[PDB]
C-alpha cells in the first residue's frame, strides 16, 4: 500500500503546481473587479461551482463561469483517469 | 501615511526580486540535471535552456530542435518572455511615477496591477509551452541525450518566483487601490 | 500535463478577455 | 436583453439559474438546465474514460487508392526493379496516377536500397509510405524495433517458382 | 460500462480468432475440397477448427 502518494498518482505533480498556480491567477482577477480580501472571496468560489455575489456581469462573473468550466474539465479528467 | 509607502516600496522590491528570477531563468546553466552512465560509460548531462552541457567537463550550445511546429512554440514562448519582461518593466515604470508623485495615482497603479497579472498570467503559460516543448523534447528521443533523472529547475522554479513576485505585487497592489 | 495545459489555455485568455472587459468599463466611466 | 445574458451565463457558472419567484416559470428552466449539463459532464467523464481504456490505435489509410487520394504522405519505391516498371507501365487509372505522382514529385522518393526505404520509414514518423514484395514486407514485420506494419492486400499476383 | 465494453470488442480479421471465440458459429460446405484441408490440416490453428467443427 502506498501512503498519500496513490491519490497523489492519478495526476502529476506539475499538473497539481499548474492548477494551484492557476487558481492563484484566477483569485487576483476578482479583486480587480473590486492581498486577503476578495483573494478570501476567490476561496469562497473554489469551493463552491465558481463564485458570486456579481451585479450581474459585472467583470469578474464571466471569470467565475470561465473557472466553472474549467474546474469541471479537470475534476472529469481526474475521475476518468483513476477510473 | 508611511503604511501605504512601506507597502508600495515593499511591492516595488518584490517585483524586483521576481525580475530577478527572470533574469535568473533566463540565465539558466542546467535546466535539468541528466545522466547517461551506460555500463558504454559514465555520463552526466547538463541541460541549461539554451545550453546543453555535458560532465570530461563542457558545456554545448543544442538549441531550437525538433520539430517545427514545437519550433514555433519557442518562438510564441520567447515572445511570452520578451512581453512579459515589458509587461515588468512598465510595471516598475508606473512605480516610480507613483514615487514621482511621492516626492491618477490608484488610476495608473491598478493599471501596473493589471499588466503584472498579464505577465503573471504569460510566462505561467510561457513555461507551460516550454516544459511542454521539453517533453516533447524527451518525447522524440533526444538524439542521444534521454537522461533518468528528469527533472525542471532549478531556476525555472525561480521562474515561478518571479510570478508570485508578479502575483503578489498586484494582490497588495489592489489591497493599495481597494482604500 | 498538456491535455490540460490546452484547458489552461482557454483559462488564461477568458481572464484577459474579462480584464480588457473591466478596462472598457473603467472607460465609460 | 443583456442582463439576462448575464444572468444565463451566471447559470452555467454555478448549477443552473436563480433569480426567480420559487419556479414561477424561470426556476424550470435552470432546473432542465442543471439535468442537462450533469448528463452532459457525466457523458463527457465517461467517453474521456473510454480513451483512457481501451486506446485502439486507427491505422490512417486502408486501400492503397487512399494514398492516391491523399497527398499527406509521400509514398515510392526502389529507384531500380520490377516494381517501377509495373507502374510505369501499369494501364489502371489508379497505378497510372501513382505513376505520374511519383514521377512528379521531388525530393524523388525513389531509393538506391530497400534498406534505404527501412531508413525512411523508420525516420518518416508516418510521413511516409514504402511500397515492396510482400513476403519481404512480412519478413520485415518480424524483424526489430517491429516498428514497421504491412497494410492492405496485395496490388498484383506473383509467386516465385 | 457501455462505451467501454463496445471498445473492447472487437472485429474478426484472421480465422484465429473464431478458435478464440465461441460466440459465433462457422463452417464450409458439407462436401467439397475446403473441408477436406482442413481435415487434413495438421496447423494447430485449423486442426482447432476442424476439430471444432467436427464436434460443434
Amino acid at each position: 500500500k502506498p501512503g498519500v502518494f496513490s491519490f497523489l498518482d492519478p495526476l502529476a505533480y506539475e499538473i497539481w503546481m499548474c492548477i494551484v498556480f492557476a487558481y492563484i491567477g484566477v483569485s487576483v482577477v476578482l479583486f480587480l473587479v473590486s492581498i486577503f480580501n476578495s483573494l478570501w472571496f476567490s476561496l469562497g468560489a473554489f469551493m463552491q461551482q465558481g463564485c458570486d455575489i456579481s451585479p450581474r456581469s459585472l467583470s469578474g462573473r464571466i471569470v467565475g463561469g470561465v473557472w466553472w468550466f474549467f474546474t469541471l474539465i479537470i475534476i472529469s479528467s481526474y475521475t476518468a483517469n483513476l477510473a | 501615511k508611511t503604511s501605504r509607502r512601506g507597502r508600495a516600496l515593499l511591492a516595488v522590491a518584490l517585483n524586483l526580486l521576481a525580475l530577478l528570477f527572470a533574469t535568473t531563468a533566463f540565465l539558466t546553466t542546467y535546466w535539468c540535471q541528466g545522466t547517461q552512465r551506460v555500463p558504454f560509460q559514465l555520463r552526466r548531462f547538463h541541460t541549461g535552456i539554451w545550453y546543453s552541457c555535458e560532465e570530461g567537463e563542457k558545456c554545448r550550445s543544442f538549441i531550437d530542435l525538433a520539430p517545427a511546429s514545437e519550433k514555433g512554440v519557442l518562438w510564441l514562448s520567447v515572445v511570452s518572455e520578451v512581453l512579459y519582461i515589458l509587461l515588468l518593466v512598465v510595471g516598475f515604470s508606473l512605480m516610480c511615477l507613483e514615487l514621482l508623485h511621492s516626492s491618477d495615482g490608484l488610476k495608473l497603479n491598478a493599471f501596473a496591477a493589471v499588466f503584472t497579472v498579464l505577465s503573471g498570467l504569460l510566462g505561467m503559460v510561457a513555461h507551460m509551452m516550454y516544459t511542454q516543448v521539453f517533453q516533447v523534447t524527451v518525447s522524440l528521443g533526444p538524439e542521444d541525450w534521454r537522461p533518468h533523472s528528469w527533472d525542471y529547475g532549478w531556476s525555472f522554479c525561480l521562474a515561478w518566483g518571479s510570478f508570485t513576485c508578479c502575483m503578489a505585487a498586484s494582490v497588495t497592489t489592489l489591497n493599495s487601490y481597494t482604500k | 500535463l498538456s491535455n490540460v495545459a490546452g484547458v489552461f489555455y482557454i483559462l488564461v485568455g477568458g481572464l484577459g478577455l474579462a480584464m480588457l472587459v473591466a478596462l472598457i468599463e473603467f472607460c465609460y466611466k | 436583453i443583456f442582463n439576462s445574458l448575464w444572468f444565463s451565463l451566471g447559470a452555467f457558472m454555478q448549477q443552473g439559474c436563480d433569480i426567480s419567484p420559487r419556479s414561477l416559470s424561470g426556476r424550470i428552466v435552470g432546473g432542465v438546465w442543471w439535468f442537462f449539463t450533469l448528463i452532459i459532464i457525466s457523458s463527457y467523464t465517461a467517453n474521456l474514460a473510454a480513451f483512457l481504456t481501451v486506446e485502439r490505435m486507427v491505422s490512417p489509410i486502408e486501400s492503397a487508392e487512399d494514398l492516391s487520394k491523399q497527398t499527406e504522405i509521400a509514398y515510392g519505391t526502389l529507384d531500380s526493379g520490377s516494381t517501377k516498371e509495373f507502374f510505369r507501365r501499369s494501364k489502371i487509372a489508379v497505378f497510372d496516377k501513382m505513376w505520374t505522382y511519383m514521377r512528379s514529385a521531388e525530393p524523388s522518393v525513389f531509393v538506391r536500397t530497400t534498406a534505404e526505404g527501412v531508413a525512411r520509414v523508420r525516420k518518416s514518423k508516418g510521413k511516409y509510405a514504402y511500397l515492396l514484395e510482400s513476403t519481404m514486407n512480412e519478413y520485415i514485420e518480424q524483424r526489430k524495433p517491429c516498428d514497421t506494419m504491412k497494410v492492405g492486400g496485395n496490388l498484383d499476383s506473383k509467386g516465385y517458382g
